[PDB]
């Protein structure tokens, strides 16, 4: 049991990261227009999947 | 493909976002962010980690 | 001398001795160029203290160099990192030989 | 949940993404396969 | 030359995995959705379930851990700029059931 | 129970590999000729490198 012995852990700073594919503006705008149509929505499963 | 993939006007590859609010409690702390994706971009979430 | 000759056999053992490299065209440009990278003027491969924000993989390697090498070797990095498959990474790769300490 | 039934809504059964997409999008997904993957963003239900 | 009368014991070890049972008519993996799940009698009425386990005894309290395999999916929709909506469907045992 | 006060040291080792860099616009290997090459530099220009 590590609570008793005297372990400790302190957090100081935290920042968030992201990356972008510098896609050419015309193609990106085509994608943006195409992907808002209500018949191109997103599906997604969850491996384990179960209760 | 010679053209129509990469842009030509200055745009960054990696972006770093600061928290705008941090709150602390003896057993958990809550951090908020205001992520911003501008127009003419697509961000795939697979490349975001703390 | 008679030991192994890297310039011929392929055994390279001094890579970790590089601090940075800068490229420039026609006395006033910058080929990475165009606010592309975090440190846009040149590539940074390792840092002293203050660069403790920009290191990745629990070592002293700046993020952007890790990104560049991952991409240029296996076209991976715009979709989050992971372990490239066995076929696509041969013996003289970049990810067979990475070691943090 | 009213215009189309439950199962066939979330692509539990029915037709794969090769059909129910605005064929422009299929064209695109086949245009940039090698350097920007998309196929992992749509179910393709199977049934025995 | 000087053996003794002996008996023999046998056992096994199968750590690091789950015991499975498929809900198929003949225990095969013929599709992501099994056939019996589509059988009419199971999709047009209700039924109660009763399971019984007999296990090896042990002297410190333990837990029986059961995973009911089901379907879990989410559909995501982004009609306008800066608006995101979702629908979560998990079935059976849908949100709102024990 | 009575350990000394410590500081930390980190480094890396990647012998037996070549430090490379591609001449493309987005660092990917989309083919063996490269956008920024087929630009051919409009197959007409010139430069010196530092």
């Amino acid at each position: 049991d590590l609570r008793v012995d005297g372990a400790s852990i302190k957090f100081d700073s935290i920042c968030l990261y992201a990356t972008f594919f510098p896609m050419a503006h015309n193609t990106a705008s085509t994608l943006e227009a195409m992907l808002r149509n209500d018949t191109n929505d997103q599906s997604f499963n969850d491996y384990l999947s179960a209760a | 493909p010679t053209h129509d993939v990469t842009t030509d006007r200055s745009q960054r590859l990696t972006l770093r976002f600061i928290p705008v609010d941090r709150e602390d409690t003896a057993y958990s702390y809550k951090a908020r962010f205001t992520l911003a994706v501008g127009d003419n971009r697509v961000l795939d979430m697979a490349s975001t980690y703390f | 001398y008679s030991g192994s000759i890297p310039y011929l056999d392929g055994t390279f053992y001094l890579n970790h001795t590089f601090k940075k490299v800068a490229i420039t065209f026609d006395s006033s440009v910058s080929w990475p160029g165009n606010d592309r990278l975090l440190t846009p003027n040149e590539f940074e491969i390792k840092r002293s203290v203050d660069g403790e924000g920009y290191n990745v993989a629990q070592c002293n390697m700046t993020k952007d160099w890790f990104l560049v090498q991952m991409l240029a070797n296996y076209n991976i990095g715009y979709q989050g990192f992971y372990i490239p498959e066995s076929y696509k990474d041969r013996m003289y790769s970049f990810f067979r030989n990475f070691q943090p300490m | 949940p009213s215009m189309m039934p439950q199962w066939s809504y979330m692509h539990i059964s029915g037709q794969d993404a090769s059909e129910y997409l605005s064929p422009g999008l299929v064209q695109f997904a086949r245009a940039t396969e090698t350097y920007f993957s998309l196929n992992n963003k749509f179910r393709n239900p199977t049934v025995a | 030359k000087t053996a003794v009368d002996s008996i023999t014991q046998k056992k096994f070890l199968c750590d690091r995995t789950l015991w499975r049972i498929p809900f198929s008519s003949n225990f095969m993996s013929m599709g992501a959705l099994t056939d019996l799940g589509q059988n009419l009698l199971y999709a047009n009425s209700a039924h109660a379930l009763d399971m019984t386990f007999e296990v090896d005894p042990m002297d410190e309290p333990t837990l029986l851990y059961v995973l009911f395999e089901v379907f879990d999916v989410v559909r995501v929709h982004q009609p306008h700029r800066g608006v995101i909506e979702t629908v979560y469907l998990r079935t059976p045992f849908s949100a709102g059931n024990a």
